[PDB]
C-alpha cells in the first residue's frame, strides 16, 4: 500500500519496493534544513491527489517545541494552485501532533499510540523529532554505570521497532551533533539498539559563505550497500527546491 | 505542577539512588515516610531527613516600588561635578563599578575619596555609611586618608558656615577625623586564595555591621595575573567572584568597587590598550570607566553603562584629592 | 502507591512489590498473562488498571484542523516599539516561542528588552515579569523610555505597575523563580486581568558560566533543565519568552559565535545579532542588527537601529 520512491523520487531513487517497515535517520547541526525536508515531506505525503499529493496520513511527534502551524500552511497554500480555506482545513485534517515532555512522557506516549495506529488504517509516515532532546539529563542522572545511563531509550528503542514492525510504517527520526571527536563528521553517542537499528543515514550541512545563504549540502548514505551520495537543494517560500 | 530532582540540590549518589528506585518527581516523596524511605531507597535516616529538608526550602515587587527605592537611596559624590553629572548624580547603590587605567593614573585615589565620601551626613546630601576597603596590593596609606579626610572637613565646614543653618552645625558636631578613620575597616590579601577567603567572609561581616555601605576591592587583576597556567579555572573562578559581588551588593544595599589594570592589544601592526582579563569579563561589571591620559590632563570616559550614555570628561589630582577642572 | 489514581490498594501495591514492579513504566512493561501466574491477580483487572494508568499518564494527540483553529485566534503578535527591528521580526515577535538576542558588551541588548517592556506595559496594557540576574535593570531608564510615549503621571504610574521585578543570582534561584511562575499561571487560570504575558530574562549566560568547566557533566545538565522550563512557559502557556546570550570567537576558525555551546545552539526558535557598525559611524546608538536564526524567514538579513532616538 505504501512505495518509497513515490515519497521521494530525488533521494531514494534506489528504494523501488514496496515499502513495509523502514527506519531513517537524520543528523546535522543546527539551522541546516532538518525540519524544513520534514515539512516537505509531509507537504508531498498529505495533499490531495489532484494537486499531486499521496492522500494518506501524517502523526507528528515534538520534543524540542519547535514545531511551527504558520509555515506549514504557508508552505501548503505557496504548492497548491489556487488557495482555499477549506481546502486548506481538509489537508490540515490528516495532521496530527503529539508533545513529550521527559522520557518516560515519550515512552508512555509510544506504548498508547498504537490504538490509534490500530483504529487509523491511513497512517503511512510517522516523525519523531530530537530523539537526542534528552541525553545529558538521563546520563547525569545515571551515575557512572553505563545501564543506568540507558534504559529509557532501550525501552523506547525497543517500542519503536515493535510499532513499525507490526504496522508497516515509514520513522523519520532527528539527532543533533553533540559532541566531536579527536567528509563526514559523526561522532556516535546514541543507545546501541538505537544504532543498530538505523537503515538509511544522511547528514546536513550549510555554506559557510554568506551567498546569501541559499545553498545546502546533504550526504545520504546507505548502510545496505555503502552508496555515498552528495545532494545540492534551496529552500524558499515554496518549501525546498532541489537543484 | 511538576517538579524535577534534578532540579534541587542534591548530592550525585543520593539522587542517582533515588532514580534507580524510581521517583521522578519532588511531590512523590512528600508522602514517603523517612523510615520506609531510607528502607526502600537504602540511604541512612541522616540522608532523607536532609533531602526532606532541601526540597521544601525553594517577594512581589513592582517597578514602582524599585523606582521609590532607587530615589530613597543617594548616591556617592566623587567630588568630581563632571563625574557625578555623567554618572547620574554619583556611584550607584546596588550596582558593581569597575576602574581601568594606566599606572599612576588615580585609581586608588578615586578608592580612597569614595571611602572618606560615604561617610557624608545626609543633611549635606550624603548617604552616612561606613566602608570596607580589601587591598590586595599593599597600596594603602593611612596619610593620604588623613590628608583626604581633613580636606573633606574642611570643605563641609566652610559650606556651613556660608548656609549659617542649625542642623548643619549638629551634623557637623560628630564629623571629625577620628570617626572617619575608625568607619573604615581595612582587609589584607596577600593572594588568590585569601581574597577568595575573605570574599567567602564577607556576607557574616556585613550581617554584623549594617552600617555599611561600599565595599572596595583595590586590584582584582593581580591576584590573578601571576602562577595560574590553567586559564579556564581562571575564568570559572573569575565569574563566581563576580557572581558573588553582585548578590552582595543587591542583598546589601551596598556599591562595590572594583579595579582593574590595562594590557596591550597587537593587531596589524598597532598596539592599542586594552582591559586585561579577557573579553568575557567585560559581562561581569554594570558600569565600567576607563582612566587614560591624552596629552597632560586625565580623562574619565563611561564606556559602559546601562542608564546612561558615554561620556568623556577632565578631572585632575590635588593635594586635596580627587578634584576637577 | 496510595491515592496516585483509583483502584489501587496498598495490598496489591506491596503484593506488586513483592514480585518486583515498582513504578508506572515497570507495571506498564510486563505482560498480562506472564505475570498473573507468580502471584495469580485478577485476570482482566490489570488490563483496566494498565488502561486507567495511560489514561492518566500519557499525552493524547489532536486532529490538525482543531488546532489550526484553536492557534488562529490564540497566536498574538507583539511590536517591539521600534520600527526597524519590527521589520525585520515581520511585525514583531510570537508568542509560543523563545527568543534569544545575543551581542557583546555594550551591543544594547538590555536595552531592547526595556523598550519591548515599556512597550507592552503601556502600548499593549499587559502584564510583564521581568527575571535579572546580572544588575543591568533600572527603573529610571523604564520612566525615561516611558516619557517619550506619553505625558500623563498617572498613565506611567499604571503602566510601571504592570512590570515585576525578580532577582535571580544563581541557577537554582532562577530555576525556583520560573517553577513558581508556572505553578502561578495554573492556578490562575480563570482569571484573565493581571496574567504575565511576557517573561524575560536579562543573562541565562551569567548563571550557567560558573557551572561549566572540567570534565564534570552537571552543568549540561541544569542548563538543559533551564532550557526545558522555558520551552515549557513558553509552549504550554501560550507565553513569548526572551533571554539574552553573551557571544563567543572561535579560536580554530576567528568566527562570532554565541556562547554555552553547541548544545546551547539548539535551544532558540529565533536568534538576533547584535554588532557596533565597524567603529566608525556607531560612536553612539547606531548598532547592527541582523537574524542569525529563524523558522520563517531566510538567513542573513540585515537592518538598522538607533538606541539614542528610542529614549
Ligand atoms: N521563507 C523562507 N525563505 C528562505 N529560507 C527560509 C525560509 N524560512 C526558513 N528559511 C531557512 O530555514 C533555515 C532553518 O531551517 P530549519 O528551521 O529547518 O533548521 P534545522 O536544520 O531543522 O535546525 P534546528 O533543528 O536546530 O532548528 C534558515 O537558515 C533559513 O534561511
Ligand atoms: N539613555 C541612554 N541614551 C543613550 N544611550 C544609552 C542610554 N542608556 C544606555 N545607552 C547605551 O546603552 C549601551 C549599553 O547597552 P546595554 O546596557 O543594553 O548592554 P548589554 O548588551 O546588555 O551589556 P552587558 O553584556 O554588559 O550586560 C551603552 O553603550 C550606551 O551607549
Ligand atoms: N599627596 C599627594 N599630592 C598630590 N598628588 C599626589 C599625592 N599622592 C599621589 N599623588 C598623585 O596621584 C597619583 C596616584 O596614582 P595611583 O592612585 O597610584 O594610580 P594607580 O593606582 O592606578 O597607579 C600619582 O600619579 C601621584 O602623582
Ligand atoms: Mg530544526
Ligand atoms: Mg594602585
Ligand atoms: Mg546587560
Amino acid at each position: 500500500r505504501s512505495s518509497l520512491k513515490e515519497i521521494e523520487p530525488n533521494l531514494f531513487a534506489d528504494e523501488d519496493s514496496p515499502v513495509h517497515g523502514d527506519i531513517l535517520e537524520f543528523h546535522g547541526p543546527e539551522g541546516t534544513g532538518k525540519t524544513e525536508m520534514l515539512y516537505h515531506l509531509t507537504a508531498r505525503c498529505i495533499l490531495p491527489k489532484s494537486e499531486g499529493g499521496l492522500e494518506v496520513e501524517v502523526l507528528f511527534i515534538d520534543t524540542d517545541y519547535h514545531f511551527d502551524m504558520l509555515r506549514l500552511v504557508t508552505i501548503l497554500e505557496h504548492r497548491l494552485s489556487q488557495s482555499s480555506e477549506e481546502i486548506i482545513k481538509y489537508c490540515l485534517g490528516r495532521f496530527f501532533l503529539v508533545y513529550c515532555s521527559s522520557s518516560t512522557h515519550l515512552l508512555l506516549t509510544l506504548y498508547s499510540l498504537e490504538s490509534m495506529f490500530c483504529s487509523h488504517p491511513s497512517l503511512c509516515l510517522l516523525i519523531l523529532d530530537s530523539l537526542s532532546a534528552f541525553y545529558w539529563i538521563d546520563r547525569v542522572n545515571g551515575g557512572e554505570s553505563v545501564n543506568l545511563q540507558e534504559s529509557t531509550l532501550r525501552k523506547c528503542s525497543q517500542c519503536l521497532e515493535k510499532l513499525v514492525n507490526d504496522y508497516r510504517l515509514v520513522l523519520f527520526a532527528t539527532t543533533q551533533t553533540i559532541m566531536q571527536k579527536a567528509d563526514i563528521d559523526y561522532r556516535p553517542y546514541l543507545c546501541k539498539a538505537w544504532q543498530q537499528l538505523v537503515k538509511h543515514r544522511m547528514f546536513f550541512s550549510k555554506q559557510d559563505d554568506s551567498q546569501s545563504s541559499n545553498q545546502f549540502s546533504l550526504v545520504s548514505r546507505c548502510l545496505k550497500s555503502n552508496s555515498l551520495k552528495k545532494h545540492f537543494f534551496i529552500i524558499g517560500e515554496s518549501g525546498v527546491e532541489f537543484c | 505542577m511538576q517538579r524535577d530532582l534534578v532540579s534541587f540540590p542534591l548530592s550525585p549518589a543520593v539522587r542517582v539512588k533515588l532514580v534507580s528506585a524510581g521517583f521522578q518527581t519532588a511531590e512523590e516523596l512528600l508522602e514517603v515516610k523517612p523510615s520506609e524511605l531510607s528502607k526502600e531507597v537504602g540511604i541512612s535516616k541522616a540522608e532523607a531527613l536532609e533531602t526532606l529538608q532541601i526540597i521544601r526550602r525553594e517577594k512581589k515587587c513592582t517597578a514602582l516600588e524599585l523606582l521609590e527605592q532607587e530615589h530613597t537611596q543617594g548616591f556617592i559624590i566623587t567630588f568630581c561635578s563632571a563625574l557625578d553629572d555623567i554618572l547620574g548624580g554619583g556611584v550607584p547603590l546596588m550596582k558593581t563599578t569597575e576602574i581601568c587605567g594606566a599606572p599612576g593614573v588615580g585609581k586608588t585615589q578615586l578608592c580612597m575619596q569614595l571611602a572618606v565620601d560615604v561617610q557624608i551626613p545626609e543633611c549635606f546630601g550624603g548617604v552616612a555609611g561606613e566602608a570596607v576597603f580589601i587591598d590586595t596590593e599593599g597600596s594603602f596609606m593611612v596619610d593620604r586618608v588623613v590628608d583626604l579626610a581633613t580636606a573633606c572637613i574642611q570643605h563641609l565646614q566652610l559650606i556651613a558656615e556660608k548656609h549659617k543653618g542649625e542642623e548643619h552645625r549638629k551634623a557637623l558636631e560628630d564629623f571629625t577625623l577620628d570617626n572617619i578613620l575608625s568607619h573604615i575597616y581595612y582587609f589584607r590579601c596577600r593572594d588568590y586564595t585569601e581574597l577568595l577567603a575573605q570574599v567567602y567572609l564577607l556576607p557574616d561581616f556585613l550581617s554584623e555591621h549594617s552600617k555599611v555601605r561600599l565595599v572596595i576591592v583595590d586590584g582584582i587583576a593581580f591576584p590573578f595575573r601571576h602562577d595560574l597556567d590553567d586559564l579556564s579555572l581562571r575564568t570559572r573562578l573569575l565569574n563566581g567572584l563576580a557572581q558573588q559581588m553582585i548578590s552582595l551588593a543587591n542583598n546589601h544595599r551596598l556599591a562595590v568597587i572594583l579595579t582593574n589594570q590595562m594590557t596591550t592589544k597587537i593587531d596589524r601592526n598597532q598596539a592599542l590598550l586594552v582591559p586585561a582579563l579577557g573579553e568575557s569579563w567585560g559581562h561581569a561589571a554594570t558600569i565600567r570607566l576607563i582612566f587614560h591620559w591624552d596629552r597632560k590632563q586625565r580623562l574619565a570616559t563611561l564606556y559602559k553603562s546601562p542608564s546612561q550614555k558615554e561620556c568623556t570628561v577632565l578631572f585632575q589630582i590635588k593635594p586635596q584629592g580627587f578634584r576637577d577642572t | 502507591r496510595v491515592g496516585l489514581c483509583p483502584g489501587l490498594t496498598e495490598e496489591m501495591i506491596q503484593l506488586l512489590r513483592s514480585h518486583r514492579i515498582k513504578t508506572v513504566v515497570d507495571l506498564v512493561s510486563a505482560d498480562l498473562e506472564e505475570v498473573a501466574q507468580k502471584c495469580g491477580l485478577s485476570y482482566k483487572a490489570l488490563v483496566a488498571l494498565r488502561r486507567v494508568l495511560l489514561a492518566q499518564f500519557s499525552a493524547f494527540p489532536v486532529n490538525g484542523a482543531d488546532l489550526y483553529e484553536e492557534l488562529k485566534t490564540s497566536t498574538a503578535i507583539l511590536s517591539t516599539g521600534i520600527g526597524s527591528l519590527d521589520k525585520l521580526l515581520d511585525a514583531g515577535l510570537y508568542t509560543g516561542e523563545v527568543t534569544e538576542i545575543v551581542g557583546g558588551p555594550g551591543s544594547g541588548k538590555t536595552q531592547v528588552c526595556l523598550c519591548m517592556a515599556a512597550n507592552v506595559a503601556h502600548g499593549l496594557q499587559q502584564n510583564v515579569l521581568y527575571v535579572d540576574s546580572n544588575g543591568g535593570l533600572t527603573a529610571s531608564r523604564l520612566l525615561q523610555l516611558l516619557q517619550a510615549k506619553t505625558q500623563d503621571e498617572e498613565e506611567q504610574a499604571e503602566a510601571l505597575r504592570r512590570i515585576q521585578v525578580v532577582h535571580a543570582f544563581d541557577i537554582f534561584q532562577m530555576l525556583d523563580v520560573l517553577q513558581e511562575l508556572r505553578g502561578t499561571v495554573a492556578q490562575q487560570v480563570t482569571g484573565s486581568s493581571g496574567t504575565v504575558k511576557v517573561v524575560v530574562v536579562d543573562s541565562v549566560t551569567a548563571v550557567v558560566s560558573p557551572l561549566l568547566g572540567g570534565q564534570q557533566r552537571e552543568g549540561l545538565a541544569l542548563m538543559m533543565q533551564l532550557a526545558r522550563e522555558l520551552k515549557t512557559l513558553a509552549r504550554d502557556l501560550g507565553m513569548a519568552v526572551v533571554v539574552t546570550n553573551h557571544i563567543t570567537r572561535d579560536r580554530d576558525s576567528g568566527r562570532l559565535k554565541p556562547a554555552l555551546g553547541r548544545s546551547w545552539s539548539f535551544v532558540p526558535s529565533t536568534r538576533i545579532l547584535l554588532d557596533t557598525i565597524e567603529g566608525a559611524g556607531a560612536s553612539g546608538g547606531r548598532r547592527m542588527a541582523c537574524l542569525a536564526k529563524s523558522s520563517r524567514q531566510p538567513t542573513g538579513f540585515q537592518e538598522m537601529v538607533d538606541i539614542g532616538t528610542w529614549g
